[PDB]
RNA sequence: GACCGAUAGUGAACCAGUACCGUGAGGGAAAGGUGAAAAGCACCCCGGAAGGGGAGUGAAAGAGAUCCUGAAACCGUGUGCCUACAAGUAGUCAGAGCCCGUUAACGGGUGAUGGCGUGCCUUUUGUAGAAUGAACCGGCGAGUUACGAUCCCGUGCAAGGUU
RNA sequence: UAUCCUUGGGAGUCAGACUGCGAGUGAUAAGAUCCGUAGUCGAAAGGGAAACAGCCCAGACCGCCAGCUAAGGUCCCAAAG
RNA sequence: AACAGUGGUAGGAGAGCGUUCUAAGGGCUGUGAAGCCAGACCGGAAGGACUGGUGGAGCGCUUAGAAGUGAGAAUGCCGGU
């Protein structure tokens, strides 16, 4: 803003006689280089939603994954070594074509390293579920450990 | 088939070269150099050269004969002014707008 | 022969075989339209109708259904900041006169 | 005084008809052939009158 | 639902007011301020009370 | 749209005589004025001249009615500071004739280009002869 | 996010020295007066596409007269002639008659004519 | 980074706290873009040179050094219509004539002549106003954000609601 | 005939002008000044009063080359005796 | 569908157009993007397309979100003329 910007204390000419417009500061908004009027300032855009609206949002969004046979669960997900070919192997086994979000019940390592470089494929754990991934990816691989964590939550 | 000359950034006025370029405008390449040549005016020479350069350009770049050429365009356009500043009286200074041209002359056969 | 013939809210002299554009008809492109307030027939015979002409009556094809070039109704008034602006497209009904039968 | 308003284009062009130049008087020197003024000893040739 | 076809409730969000945007607005030129006087002027009013 | 507009193609214009002699002079102009306008043909057009040339003879013999002949003044202006000149109906009448008979006519007539034009067509001429013999003008009685 | 002014204020300006093409000097060239003059045009067009419809019956009225009195009528008893007899034949019909169709006219005064004798 | 993108963002994208201004403390700018690659126009012609016209390089030179794009004001050249008897807030409605041929439309350009008609804004009881503001064009330039209060609306739960 | 009242949210307004009528101040002056009362303007374009916010007629959503009227008019300008 | 209504300053209320950025979908673009320049097209308005010329690499569309979001006036600031 105007007291911000470099410069700009003298009044810049005489207040009358000149015939110029009256005039302040150089600094001015209306002067090129002057002051902004307004605009950005930092903030936090943050805020929160009562508890029983944030489950009600994750428990509304998770059930929609069922309407729409989007919830694939698997009776449990172990890979031997940490290899991207591996999982993609898997996926397409599961017929998962776009974005997919694997929910694991504990930190699985192995899963997390096979995963990461895929496009569109997202490893969390029960805990780490959220509305916006869940909305995101259209498949939700979870599995059945895991379901039940969330479950025990949830429930 | 037309021949074109073009002195760029001339120092002249465009309002005083055009005085001269009116002259010339259409008249037979032969008359229009005696009509610079008779004509006092700063703009002469300097459009004269131009007028001898597209003469030239006509003959030599595409075989045209010199005595059948007519000045089938002729104009001058702005160029860009340099612009200095006269001290006045009370400490107040004026600008001057030291303007340049760009004379061009299009010659043809008849 | 012609015929002065009411229709739209104003009357309209007309020739066997002449273009007029008209009000807005009800009626899609193709479908003859008969006109029966005819006021006046000229040419050789001459009907005056009082205020029509009894029996009277033209038809006509609807040749189509448009609307006419757009004029742009702005008003405004000085000092008061008071604009308005306004597009306008009137319908008509272009019609191909066929037959008078007087 | 100064301009009440500013002049237009129209009002500019109208006031420099006149403000023009004359093509010179000019005629053939029958010594040489360049062309000179008239009544002028002619540049080129220095001819006058038949006369260098 | 979908990222690309959210919807809110209807009547839960509506558009702010911008004044002095122009005359159609009706609240171009003053604002909203009327004209003059202690209340028109940038921190303008009286003091609560 | 349809209404027909005349044009310098279409319009054909008649030469009329009007016997000045009698009448009185502003009720002979206005009739005369009509004429020259063009409005008593049915393909009379507001921005066309229309109307058919005139031929006034007998101008020394209008009539005017009361003490006009000698309280009718009629003035002009110079553009020189006191230069207001006047003349009576009388004086106009005896030595400017053309003149008196011209102004009331051209007093209703239109203004503009248009009405200077028509003017144009006017004639009027002091005694019982007119020079337009060639023109084969028709002599107009005034309808009252 | 800043919002540059971009090419929306030139655009909109264009439009309105399009509108004033064939206006007088800087009418056509400069956004300011050309803008005042599409203005001003829009007024005057609205108030003259209501005055078109007086002008054409003022028109048709004066060309009525002229043809009824060579049929030795004014136009005032022509059209009362008219009324009386039942005809609808409205000003802008009767004056298209006036001019194109002469005969059709004095057919149309003559049964105003005997209308007015009765 | 739901920050700026060369009048923005640091005063300073560039030899900027520089140039310039001031005795001094101090104030304080303007100014980015060839091309992928200099392959930066050999040679010829006019010219003292500048600057051009060819020829070459290049995808492009109408990319040739203030070298991407290149708007408006403004300055010109050519001409389809009109213009030297005319009183003009310059347009609008009517309208021949002449000249064109479109996003194909009851088309486009010009406009003899007729009717009507005293700019825009601000401020005023009232302004064409001889009251104020604007030479013109372009860009920039003004109810925002934080935290509280209250009301309406939406949603969750409800004699509970919420951290 | 379709307003009115309560509660709540947001205002703007506190320079008014003229015209008719009833009064004051003035000189039974003022386009003066101050009230009452109605209207118009303000914030109202259109028609008439030559031009003419306040007077007469009358309230513009928009198109029409249709018709009937208001005030005011109908010899010419300029529609209509 | 019927009926009725639709001048407007201060001001209140509603519905929208357009600009920059983000998310998610779906596209366009060296067979030519944005910008610029024309045009006699489209919508009730803000406005939106289509075609051609220039340009030479980025940009729309749909839904939602966030704002340095819209200029003709400030003897406004700067540049150009
Ligand atoms: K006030
Ligand atoms: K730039
Ligand atoms: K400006
Ligand atoms: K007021
Ligand atoms: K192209
Ligand atoms: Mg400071
Ligand atoms: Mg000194
Ligand atoms: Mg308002
Ligand atoms: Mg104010
Ligand atoms: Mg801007
Ligand atoms: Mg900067
Ligand atoms: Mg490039
Ligand atoms: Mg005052
Ligand atoms: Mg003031
Ligand atoms: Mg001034
Ligand atoms: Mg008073
Ligand atoms: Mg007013
Ligand atoms: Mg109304
Ligand atoms: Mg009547
Ligand atoms: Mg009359
Ligand atoms: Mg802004
Ligand atoms: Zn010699």
């Amino acid at each position: 803003n105007r007291s911000e910007v470099r410069g700009g204390g003298r009044k810049p000419w005489r207040q009358k006689g000149t015939g110029r417009a009256r005039q302040g500061s150089i600094r001015s908004p209306q002067w090129r280089g002057g002051g902004v009027v307004f605009g950005p300032t930092p903030r936090s855009y943050s805020y929160k939603l009562p508890k029983k609206v944030r489950r009600l949002a994750i428990k509304s969004v998770l059930s929609s994954k069922v309407i729409d046979n989007n919830i694939i669960v698997l009776e449990d997900l172990t890979l031997d070594t940490a290899k991207t070919k591996e999982m993609a192997a898997i996926l397409k086994g599961l017929s998962v074509e776009k974005k997919a979000l694997i929910v694991t019940a504990d930190a699985n390592e192995a899963v997390a390293l096979s995963a990461r470089n895929i496009p569109g494929v997202t490893v969390v754990e029960a805990n780490g579920i959220n509305v916006l991934d869940v909305v995101n990816h259209e498949k939700l691989l979870i599995t059945k450990a895991a379901v039940e964590k969330v479950e025990e939550v949830l429930a | 088939m037309q021949a074109k000359a073009v002195a760029r950034t001339v120092r002249i006025a465009p309002r005083k070269a055009r005085l001269v370029m009116d002259l010339i405008r259409g008249k037979q390449v032969g008359e229009a150099v005696s009509i610079l040549n008779l004509t006092p005016r700063a703009a002469s020479p300097i459009i004269e050269k131009v007028l001898k350069s597209a003469i030239a350009n006509a003959e030599h770049n595409y075989e045209m004969d010199a005595n059948n050429l007519v000045i089938s365009q002729a104009f001058v356009d702005e160029g860009p002014t340099l612009k200095r500043f006269r001290p006045r009286a009370m400490g107040r200074a004026s600008q001057i707008n030291k303007r340049t041209s760009h004379i061009t002359i299009v010659v043809s056969e008849k | 022969m012609y015929a002065i013939i009411k229709t739209g809210g104003k009357q309209i002299k007309v020739e066997e075989g002449q273009t007029v554009y008209i009000e807005k008809l009800a009626a899609e492109a193709g479908e003859t339209v008969t006109f029966e307030d005819v006021l006046f027939v000229g040419g050789d015979n001459v009907k005056v109708g009082n205020p029509t002409v009894e029996g009277a009556t033209v038809t006509a094809k609807v040749e189509k259904q448009g609307r006419a070039k757009k004029i742009t109704v702005f008003r405004y008034k000085p000092k008061k900041n008071v604009h308005k602006k306004q597009g306008h497209r009137q319908p008509y009904t272009k019609v191909t006169i066929e037959k008078i039968n007087a | 005084a100064v301009p009440f308003r500013r002049t237009s284009k129209m009002k500019k062009r109208l006031r420099r008809t006149h403000f023009k130049l004359n093509v010179p008087g000019m005629t053939e020197c029958p010594s040489c052939g360049e062309m000179k003024l008239s009544h002028r000893v002619c540049k080129a040739c220095g001819s006058y009158n038949g006369k260098d | 639902m979908k990222l690309h076809e959210l919807k809110p409730s209807e009547g839960s969000r509506k558009t702010r007011n911008r004044v002095g945007r122009g005359i159609g607005s009706g609240n171009g030129k003053t604002a909203g301020k009327g004209h003059k006087g202690q209340n028109a002027r940038s921190g303008g009013g009286v003091r609560p009370g | 749209r349809t209404t027909p507009m005349a044009n310098a193609s279409t319009i054909e214009r008649k030469w009329l005589v009007v016997d000045a002699a009698g009448k009185t002079l502003g009720r002979l102009s206005s009739e005369v004025a009509a004429i020259l306008r063009g409005k008593h043909k049915p393909t009379y057009t507001p921005h066309v001249d229309t109307g058919d040339h005139v031929i006034i003879i007998n101008a020394e013999k209008i009539e005017l009615t009361g003490k006009k002949l000698t309280d009718k003044i009629y003035y002009r202006h110079t553009q020189h500071p006191g230069g207001l000149k006047s003349r009576t109906a009388l004086e106009m009448r005896t030595n400017y004739p053309e003149k008196m008979l011209e102004l009331a006519i051209k007093g209703m007539l239109p203004k503009g280009s248009l009405g200077r034009q028509m003017f144009k067509k006017l004639n009027v001429y002091r005694g019982s002869e007119h020079p337009h013999e060639a023109q084969k003008p028709e002599v107009y009685e005034l309808r009252g | 996010p800043r919002v540059k002014g971009g090419t929306v204020t030139r655009k909109r300006r264009k439009k309105v020295l399009k509108l004033a093409k064939g206006y007088f000097g800087s009418k056509h060239t400069l956004y300011k007066v050309a803008n005042q003059q599409v203005m001003k045009s829009g007024n005057y067009a609205f108030r003259d596409r209501r005055q078109k419809k007086r002008d054409f019956r003022k028109l048709w009225i004066t060309r009525i007269n002229a043809a009824a009195r060579m049929n030795g009528l004014s136009y005032s008893r022509l059209m009362h002639g008219l009324k009386l007899s039942g005809i609808e034949v409205n000003r802008k019909m009767l004056a298209d008659l006036a001019v194109n169709d002469l005969t059709a006219f004095n057919q149309l005064a003559d049964a105003a004519k005997a209308q007015l004798n009765k």
